[PDB]
RNA sequence: AGGAGUGGAGCCUGCGGCUUAAUUUGACCAACACGGGAAACCUCACCCGGCCCGGACACGGACAGGAUUGACAGAUUGAUAGCUCUUUCUCGAUUCUGUGGGUGGUGGUGCAUGGCCGUUCUUAGUUGGUGGAGCGAUUUGUCUGGUUAAUUCCGAUAACGAACGAGACUCUGGCAUGCUAACUAGUUACGCGACCCCCGAGCGGUCGGCGUCCCCCAACUUCUUAGAGGGACAAGUGGCGUUCAGCCACCCGAGAUUGAGCAAUAACAGGUCUGUGAUGCCCUUAGAUGUCGGGGCUGCACGCGCGCUACACUGACUGGCUCAGCGUGUGCCUACCCUACGCCGGCAGGCGCGGGUAACCCGUUGAACCCCAUUCGUGAUGGGGAUCGGGGAUUGCAAUUAUUCCCCAUGAACGAGGAAUUCCCAGUAAGUGCGGGUCAUAAGCUUGCGUUGAUUAAGUCCCUGCCCUUUGUACACACCGCCCG
RNA sequence: CGAGAUGGU
């Protein structure tokens, strides 16, 4: 680069290349269980950080797939040789993420299981996990030549002001059976936290708690205590 | 118009008088430093509705019973 | 596109009576009519243009699509059997019907 | 109650009908300046012609005196397409050929589907669990009354305890001489320095006036930027309220309704296969429904929709003076950006030479209406500027069916608009100009910004509709229903 | 207490 590039053409295209590379890992490690990518940046270095379910699989037999993912990055966002470096993580908490349960219901319906048994499967794993409420929609032909639809629900959930931002995890997913496509959405919303990541830190806006009043005396009598 | 107080501020003010009611006056400025150190209240504009409550029913309290 | 009715019941799929409206002559056990009167109950009055009259009746597939009238030009097929009594296959537009005397298809009997 | 209108005129632009080789097509409150749809080519799907394989792979055949590839010249052709015909060089296992099978498609079905969006519907609405009532579909909770913008609160009570919507929440406007602290932002002051004027107590001065004239190794944060906190609660006083929940006026105060975003359950045969490597089934597949040349989408007796300019004197024309805010900028394949200053030309425009990847350069963004002085004189007039002749620049591979721009000439209808009908309550309506999108060339559209700034209301259910309850029914395809001679 | 019929998708 002879000369700088402006900040305004500069931030787009930060975020117009971390949206290609998510979107050729979802369709690369789909049944591998993948749920997102991170990068950062040190002198002379890209490290990216992706994030799975079945961390053995993003490796492969030695590493392999861990090469092969290092050559392609490489070679299509044209990084200087061996500046880039893929780092496979393991996903905390699998039942509260959105989309390792929208892949994992479109793999389980893909083998042929019936929708309101696969459905309840998914519902209890997500409300066993901890959540305090989800949604579970599927779409399209099920049963008959005229399309319809089946909202299942458990527990809380939200939806309108700003709340909806950080208290909701959404996944939407297709799936191609021998009749068409269907459809997909799962919905989840998170428990409060303090600190310890299984969801926000941030309490809900009307949510008010009184502390408790503790250990007084109702008598007295006057008296003096010296040091 | 419409002044008329949502549940979630009755309530809370009921609530913090039942337990610190010794703490308490008529002057609204003192109510909305106390009501801020015994409860937590996600924002500032609804901390000065309840504590504008809370200064209503000390006012009626000085009276006679409140039946909640 | 445009309605030509007027209503409530939108409820259908549009007629789209355009495009490659193939032009469609006779085959065996068929002629070409001209409707003289329509009578209630879903039948009607017709006259080939070889002069054998006869009563006439609307297939069930035209039933409120293909709305026939007095003088409208016709294609109807004949019964083995019953030689009295026929029923209707298709309408053809003004458009379609000149093009048939202009291929020299219809005797000059046809109005249009 | 009123304001500005629209419907009448000329022109722009979308739709139907007609015309045609083709004038490609979707859509009929919730279609018609809508498909971000401003088509010279491309886009491109339509119409007239001509090259090409970009037909994987499998099996069989043919084949190293050879499977196959490419081409000069003449004829041919819109054509410098070796397309094809005559001729005779060239390449080297990569192809060719028959059968099977694939592959592509702005082809068909939105009435086979996913995703997204619109609408019912801007209102206050919706639902389990355990208990009570009915053989049952169902019901209560979810209410007689008062109160609220609100299924918002009070209270009542065969129900008790909860969930979503509402509200809270997020962004934004108006206040801080208090905090943090700035050569990519300023002020004040002086060591001072420089130009101009004497108008000034008084000189041509220390001292006065004027400055986007210039240094500070002066002091500072009022004006600009932007981080943290503060502030408003129906909190205070007087009335009215089953004295509760609330409602009206007033003091103090920057401020006692700022404006948007997000939004439930259940639906619609609503729109989209022409946004997609989202997609089932059907069609087509070498004389192709997968690339180049030319034409059309603009065609004009006629009906309709959203708009621009006007009918003048509360004006038009010619000079002079003086004030904004929101943004964009060297294109990463893809090859183009925003402009100061000097010179040539009436103008559009041309040449030279610098700055800017931007609080740094265009730039103190010298904006229009408005403001001050002049000319015209109630005349289709110096109002209005349609229609049409001749000449000159700029973009581009190409401008004729006129791309856009400049100049002289020509000088239509139109004198405030029939029956009808749209939008609007305060920095609002209306007037007035400027940025962004689309863009090689280019707004009469649309999405934002500032500037000048009113009249009329503080209400009602009459007209068109929406919410809740009681009531009647021969309706459930649900009054655009059903039905008799 | 004016006049207020009818219904292809």
């Amino acid at each position: 680069m002879a000369v700088q590039i402006s900040k305004k053409r500069k931030f787009v295209a930060d975020g117009i290349f971390k949206a290609e590379l998510n979107e050729f890992l979802t369709r690369e490690l789909a049944e591998d269980g993948y749920s997102g990518v991170e990068v950062r940046v040190t002198p002379t270095r890209t490290e990216i950080i992706i994030l799975a379910t079945r961390t053995q699989n993003v490796l492969g037999e030695k590493g392999r797939r861990i090469r092969e993912l290092t050559a392609v990055v490489q070679k299509r966002f044209g990084f200087p040789e061996g500046s880039v470096e893929l780092y496979a993580e393991k996903v905390a908490t699998r039942g509260l993420c959105a989309i390792a349960q929208a892949e994992s219901l479109r793999y389980k319906l893909l083998g042929g299981l019936a929708v309101r048994r696969a459905c309840y499967g998914v519902l209890r794993f997500i409300m066993e996990s901890g959540a305090k409420g989800c949604e579970v929609v599927v779409s399209g032909k099920l049963r008959g030549q005229r399309a319809k639809s089946m909202k299942f629900v458990d527990g809380l959930m939200i939806h309108s002001g700003d709340p909806v931002n950080y208290y909701v995890d959404t996944a939407v997913r297709h799936v191609l059976l021998r009749q068409g496509v269907l459809g997909i959405k799962v919905k989840i919303m998170l428990p409060w936290d303090p600190s310890g990541k299984i969801g926000p830190k941030k309490p809900l806006p009307d949510h008010v708690s009184i502390v408790e009043p503790k250990d007084e005396i109702l008598p007295t009598t006057p008296i003096s205590e010296q040091k | 118009m419409g002044r008329v107080r949502t549940k979630t501020v009755k309530k809370a003010a009921r609530v913090i008088i039942e337990k610190y009611y010794t703490r308490l006056g008529n002057d609204f400025h003192t109510n909305k430093r106390v009501c801020e150190e015994i409860a937590i209240i996600p924002s500032k504009k609804l901390r000065n509705k309840i504590a504008g409550y809370v200064t209503h029913l000390m006012k009626r309290i000085q009276r006679g019973p409140v039946r909640g | 596109n445009k309605g030509k009715g007027g209503k409530n019941r939108r409820r259908g799929k549009n007629e789209n009576e355009s495009e490659k409206r193939e032009l469609v002559f006779k085959e065996d056990g068929q002629e070409y009519a001209q409707v003289i009167k329509m009578l209630g109950n879903g039948r009607l009055e017709a006259m080939c243009f070889d002069g054998v009259k006869r009563l006439c009746h609307i297939r069930g597939k035209l039933r409120k699509k293909v709305w026939i009238n007095t003088s409208d030009i016709i294609l109807v097929g004949l019964r083995d059997y019953q030689d009295n009594k026929a029923d209707v296959i298709l309408k053809y537009n003004a458009d379609e019907a000149r093009s048939l005397k202009a291929y020299g298809e219809l005797p000059e009997h046809a109005k249009i």
